[PDB]
């Protein structure tokens, strides 16, 4: 919840392109299979956070 | 306080707006009613004689 920049209690002149989008300025991250590439499958096994 | 400059100034024109329209209107209202207000106190008495 303190991700959201809609829900920032400071107001918002601070970085508005940093930003990863307009629910939250920091992602959450997408796993990863162990070879640091994406792991858009489950077939191919992920075992990192990337 | 949670307000930022862009829906700030679309409602101040907003007002200004309603404003301007209404004082617009109140003079160009104002002319005519003006007109009345002579054509009919040119025939308001008047005392003259500075004596009652």
């Amino acid at each position: 919840v303190n991700n959201d920049p809609a829900f920032s209690t400071t107001t918002s002149t601070g970085n508005s392109k940093n930003d990863f989008s307009a629910i939250a300025k920091q992602q959450f991250g997408v796993p990863y299979k162990s070879s640091g590439e994406v792991c858009t499958e489950y077939q191919q096994v992920c075992q990192t956070w990337g | 306080a949670g307000y930022n400059e862009v829906q700030q100034k679309q409602a101040a024109a907003t007002l200004s707006s309603y404003f301007n329209n209404l004082r617009v209107y109140a003079a160009q209202t104002s002319v005519g009613v003006s007109n009345l207000y002579y054509i009919l106190s040119k025939r308001l008495p008047q005392n003259m004689s500075a004596d009652q």
